[PDB]
């Protein structure tokens, strides 16, 4: 059971022409229920969809939170989206995926990341004051700075912390690196 | 040391001809009869043609319905099988063999003949390097992906054959009439970081000869 | 003017004695010499026995040939069978024509169990430039040959685009390979892929991910 499957269902990718795409699900959406079944993890979503399919259910009701709620309005009823139940017999899927999140899996010894004490388990929320939701976004933001200082806003054990580091040149590649490995397992 | 070396095979459309040659050494060529025997996955080993030590007499197997003819040239220590009116059922590996009165004592390495109306497709060659990791090993496995070719075979060497230890050419898969294989080599990490490692891929049927240097994956 | 018939397949314990038979369909087995060729996977045949019972220089003396007139059969006997005796064996005779048996594949049971080594590779930059991605899984150094190979995407079974070679012998152990064909977008949209190999009641796996170091 890869750890990423045990996280909340925050959509990172929507496949063009999928059930999800045509019903208007978008990156960022958080799926919390289908028909019924409470959805707390990617595993719950997969299990519910397989059960509905094998049970002969053809359409069902999908509940998602989109974007940040106003203080006090977080518990407000969210109405159904009606989705076709993917045909598991034909290997059809909903069309959503998490993508790897910006969670540090490992730190290279002696790297800038190590020197400034970034740790496995850290979640990077912002890079040079820009919010990021995916590992891909981390990569592109870090790559943009091309040698300049990088400010990272990190979440560690419920506590937001600030880090600043200078990327290091690798003479082997002629490119900069900060020394962060993803968590993919 | 006896050596028998076939050549002249490859891809041919139904109805056309090939001419296989077998070049012999390490024995008195004129002292022994020569032969061709072919092999397929399903039909096994199947005698095709024989010629007497002097060239006087020729014999042909059942399925070669006087479509082929064997001959020899003792001066050149070589014999030939001319193959006309090839059909798809002629697709096989063809071996040359030397005789010793009552058996075939030595066999060549075999040459593949594909009879098909499908045209040759040249492979795409891509480098395979391990994904970047924190932990590294003392030996490393590199590879070359030889993707989407027809027909068999391809050959892969490494550093023009200077790197021969730890080489594995994995048998191809076949999907939608095209073959794919990978060749791998395990080399010391110290060899990889101190000199170039290159696979040399050859696909005779498409006259493809390609070199791919394997370079480390970066960040 | 006759056929030679051999059993397709024969299994024997390491160290034991095995007899491989070759039956002539018509005419007496005794009227023409029978020879025996060994062929290892991907190699040329070599002579094991000639003129019924002659063993060439270089062939171990554990190999012997005989003719059984009562069953109109030739027999290749291998005593104290070794791992390297795994091969196909073809008998051969002639009269007017030249005839081969259909070959027997000999399996040697009870060898040391050997768990597969997996090596996985992600798609190259070059291939992704054409918007394609082939994942490669090499499976080596296993015995016995019997394995099942499966892929997973995001820890879930994936069968679409999977091409897996049957195991083949190199040296004294087997290799196989498996490919997962994806589009660039299929590759990038996943957190990981896993090549899984089941062997002798255990599974061994290795994963690849499009997410790289920064």
């Amino acid at each position: 059971v890869p750890k990423y499957l045990k996280e909340p269902v925050v959509v990172g990718y929507v496949q063009r022409d999928s059930i999800a795409q045509k019903i208007g699900i978008k990156p960022g959406d958080k799926i919390i229920k289908i028909n019924g079944y409470e959805v707390r993890t990617w595993e719950d979503l997969r299990d519910a969809l397989i059960r509905l399919s094998l049970d002969g259910v053809k359409e069902t009701t999908l509940f998602l939170e989109r974007g940040v709620a106003m203080p006090g309005a977080e518990d407000d009823v969210v109405l159904h989206l009606t989705i076709k139940v993917p045909n598991v017999q034909k290997g059809e899927e909903l069309g959503i995926a998490p993508l790897v999140k910006p969670v540090v899996g490992g730190v290279k010894k002696g790297s800038p990341a190590d020197q400034v004490g970034i740790k496995p388990g850290d979640l990077i929320l912002e890079v040079n004051g820009k919010k990021i939701n995916t590992w891909y976004e981390l990569v592109e933001e870090v790559r943009k700075s091309q040698g300049k200082a990088i400010k990272l806003k990190i979440l560690r054990n419920g506590k937001m912390i600030e880090k600043e580091l200078i990327p290091a040149k690798d003479p082997k590649t002629g490119t900069y690196f900060i020394g962060l490995f993803p968590k993919t397992e | 040391e006896v050596q028998l070396v076939e050549s002249g095979g490859g891809l041919v459309q139904p109805g056309r001809s090939l001419k296989l040659s077998c070049a012999a050494s390490g024995f008195t060529f004129s002292n022994y009869g020569m032969a061709w025997v072919r092999q397929t996955p399903t039909k096994g080993l199947e005698w095709i043609a024989s010629i007497s030590a002097g060239g006087d007499k020729t014999y042909y197997g059942d399925s070669v319905k006087g479509r082929f003819s064997i001959s020899r040239d003792n001066a050149k220590t070589t014999h030939y099988l001319q193959m006309d009116s090839l059909r798809s059922e002629d697709t096989a590996t063809y071996y040359c063999a030397k005789t010793s009165r009552v058996y075939f004592d030595y066999w060549g390495q075999g040459v593949m003949v594909t009879v098909s109306s499908a045209e040759t497709t040249a492979p795409s060659v891509y480098p395979l390097a391990p994904g970047t990791a924190l932990k590294s090993n003392s030996m490393v496995t590199l590879g070359c992906l030889v993707k989407g070719y027809f027909p068999e075979p391809v050959t892969v060497t490494w550093n023009s054959g200077a790197l021969s230890s730890g080489v594995h050419t994995f048998p191809a898969v076949l999907q939608s009439g095209l073959y794919t294989l990978t060749s791998s080599v395990t080399v010391p990490s110290s060899t990889w970081s101190s000199q170039a490692v290159t696979c040399n891929v050859a696909h005779p049927a498409s006259s493809t000869k390609v070199d791919k240097k394997i370079v480390p994956r970066e960040c | 003017q006759f056929v030679l018939t051999q059993p397709n397949s024969v299994s024997t314990n390491l160290g034991s004695t095995v007899k491989l038979s070759c039956k002539r369909s018509t005419g007496n087995i005794g009227s023409n010499y029978v020879n025996w060729y060994q062929q290892h996977e991907g190699r040329s045949p070599t002579t094991m026995i000639y003129r019924d019972d002659k063993r060439p220089d270089g062939v171990p003396d554990r190999f012997s040939g005989s003719i059984d007139r009562s069953s109109n059969s030739a027999l290749l006997t291998i005593n104290n069978v070794q791992t390297e005796d795994e091969a196909d064996y073809f008998c051969h005779s002639y009269s007017s024509g030249i005839v081969f048996g259909g070959g027997t594949k000999l399996t040697v049971l009870g060898q040391p169990k050997s768990t597969p080594t997996l090596t996985v590779f992600p798609p190259s930059t070059e291939e992704l430039q054409g918007n394609k991605a082939t994942l490669v899984c090499l499976i080596s150094d296993f015995y016995p040959s019997d394995v099942e190979v499966a892929w997973k995407a995001n820890g879930a079974p994936i069968s679409q685009g999977v091409d897996t070679a049957n195991p083949t012998k190199q040296g004294n152990k087997y290799i196989a390979s498996s490919f997962l064909r994806l589009t660039a977008e299929q590759w990038r949209s996943r957190n990981s892929f896993t090549c899984q190999v089941t062997h002798e009641g255990n599974t061994v796996e290795k994963s690849l991910s499009p997410a790289e170091c920064v």
